[PDB]
């Protein structure tokens, strides 16, 4: 039965403290109780644990940036991360380690994971850009917005097949940055046109950008 | 740290193994070598601990081994639902730990295919507008892993590039994408930006020019 | 089932199974608990005892890594339990049982080294 939630808050501004909370549910030994992120890819790092008995042991890497703490009134832990910067973005696991014997230093439960984002960025909405061009392949880049999620469709909906639009990337400023994409019949570059239609919702934002040859 | 391979690949029924690759105080300086397989978000197994120890209800075709500072994982009959990513992590030092960059094993169910690389230069708008990005278009390949890097002139570019995580296509296939945002000076005081891209031991890789 | 050990080895300290200790065992709980049992009787026999089948592997990897003994102690994880006879030589009824968390801290056929030792101690699954 033994489950691990991971609880917190999303975004964070730099210099300021992160914090998250771990829920145990099955479930009460000597196990540690450890927290680790992944930097997707990368990309897999232990940041430290505390003991049963109350004992830390954290990563050399963080210059005291960094405490663990237990409840065990609610079956739960936690970690506290200061003075973060953009760098610190990343999922962050709670795990339980063992050191039973044919399991010792190894990670037998997880947690499901949960994102974690670092940005001053108040709300912004995005810079539209095409991307020009038998098969041709043309876009939109959609640049420098914040927070996500925005809305791309090609045509104003009529145009469907073919189309592909990526997952957001984090730029190291704290702006949100994507690309939507199609393929097409290079038959019809001069006689079909083509427009993408972004929308940003928290920007109360909507453009519709014309993409066209040279 | 630790060293992996990204990708392995194989078809049913098939047998495969991801080495891992440390040093004498990591791996070869103990004995606590683990293995975790991780589906999307989802929370990860741990199926190797201890070098060569499966955990119950691990089943018998899982199996680790390490010969020097290379430990290694192996998986004797394929079957779909193995396609996962595959980690290592070693004990080291006084309470210390480390890991791989990860290995996603790809269980074929489909023909593979190299990259479609398509680099768009920047935009008219952006540059009159001050700014430039380079885009690099990965598309239509499998298995769905890879590995970008950039280049300036003939020369090495990490600052100013983030990179997507392949998704599928609406046709089964595999797509990404990787950035590279820099000012117009730097655009047009080089002679060629070049996007090269690794699939399984290939390096297909695009220039442009200003 | 499977144990683990417990020991109040230094993290820093180079003696070679304290190092050992220190990278295979937790830090020891000074309060553990030792429970009388009311009424009950309860029978042992230390030559069936998977206790001094783990403890001989550990010496094993103790060795393996190797190159003054501290006390170590083994221990169980939820779901079971440690008896312990405070009657008794090895085999048969034990009416003084009380239950534990770990045994006695343990300074190192050496299996039989430990049975010299072992024998008031069985595990029971809840």
């Amino acid at each position: 039965q033994v489950q691990l939630q991971e609880s917190g808050p999303g975004l964070v501004k730099p210099s300021q403290t992160l914090s998250l909370s771990c829920t145990v549910s099955g479930g009460s030994g000597a196990h540690y109780w450890s927290w680790i992120r992944q930097y997707p890819g990368k990309g897999l790092e232990w940041i430290g644990y505390i003991h049963y008995s109350g004992n830390t042991y954290y990563n050399p890497s963080l210059k005291s940036r960094i405490t663990i703490s237990q409840h065990t009134s609610e079956n739960q832990f936690s970690l506290k991360l200061n003075s973060v910067t953009v760098a610190d973005t990343a999922v962050y696991y709670c795990a339980r380690g063992t050191r039973l014997r044919t399991l010792r230093n190894a990670f037998d439960i997880w947690g499901q994971g949960t994102m974690v984002t670092v940005s001053s960025a108040s709300t912004k909405g995005p810079s539209v850009f095409p991307l020009a061009p038998g098969t041709a392949a043309l876009g939109c880049l959609v640049k420098d917005y914040f927070p996500e999620p925005v809305t791309v469709s090609w045509n104003s909906g009529a145009l469907t097949s073919g189309v592909h639009t990526f997952p957001a990337v984090l730029q190291s400023s704290g702006l949100y940055s994507l690309s939507s994409v199609v393929t097409v019949p290079s038959s019809s570059l001069g006689t079909q046109t083509y427009i993408c239609n972004v929308n940003h919702k928290p920007s109360n934002t909507k453009v519709d950008k014309r993409v066209e040859p040279k | 740290v630790l060293t992996q391979p990204p990708s392995a690949s194989g078809s049913p029924g098939q047998s495969v193994t991801i080495s891992c690759t440390g040093t004498s105080s990591d791996v070869g300086g103990y004995n606590y070598v683990s293995w975790y397989q991780h589906h999307p978000g989802k929370a990860p197994k741990l199926i190797i601990s201890e070098v060569n120890n499966r955990p119950s209800g691990v089943p018998d075709r899982f199996s680790g081994s390490k010969s020097g500072n290379t430990a290694s994982l192996t998986v004797s009959g394929l079957q779909a639902e193995d396609e996962a990513e595959y980690y290592c992590s070693s004990y080291t030092d006084i309470h210390n730990f480390v890991f791989g960059g990860g290995t996603k094993l790809t269980v074929l169910g489909q023909p593979k295919a190299a990259p479609s690389v398509t680099l768009f230069p920047p935009s008219s708008e952006e540059l009159q507008a001050n700014k430039a990005t380079l885009v690099c278009l990965i598309s239509d390949f499998y298995p769905g892993a890879v590995t970008v890097a950039w280049k300036a002139d003939s020369s090495p570019v990490k600052a100013g590039v983030e990179t997507t995580t392949p998704s599928k296509q609406s046709n089964n296939k595999y797509a990404a994408s990787s950035y590279l945002s820099l000012t117009p000076e730097q655009w047009k005081s080089h002679r060629s930006y070049s996007c090269q891209v690794t699939h399984e031991g290939s390096t297909v890789e695009k220039t442009v020019a200003p | 089932t499977t144990l683990f050990c417990a020991s109040d080895a230094k993290a820093h300290e180079t003696e070679c199974h304290n190092v050992w200790a220190t990278h295979a065992c937790v830090p020891t709980d000074p309060n553990p608990q030792e429970i009388h049992l009311e009424n009950v009787t309860e029978n042992f026999n230390m030559w069936k005892n998977n206790m001094v089948e783990q403890m001989q592997e550990d010496v094993i990897s103790l060795w393996d890594q190797c190159l003054d003994p501290i006390p170590i102690h083994y221990c169980t994880p939820a779901g079971y339990v440690i008896l312990k006879c405070n009657d008794f030589n090895g085999t048969g009824p034990c009416k003084n049982v009380s239950s534990v968390q770990c045994t006695h801290g343990i300074k190192p056929n050496i299996k039989d080294n430990w049975r010299s030792e072992l024998y008031k101690y069985k595990v029971v699954q809840i």
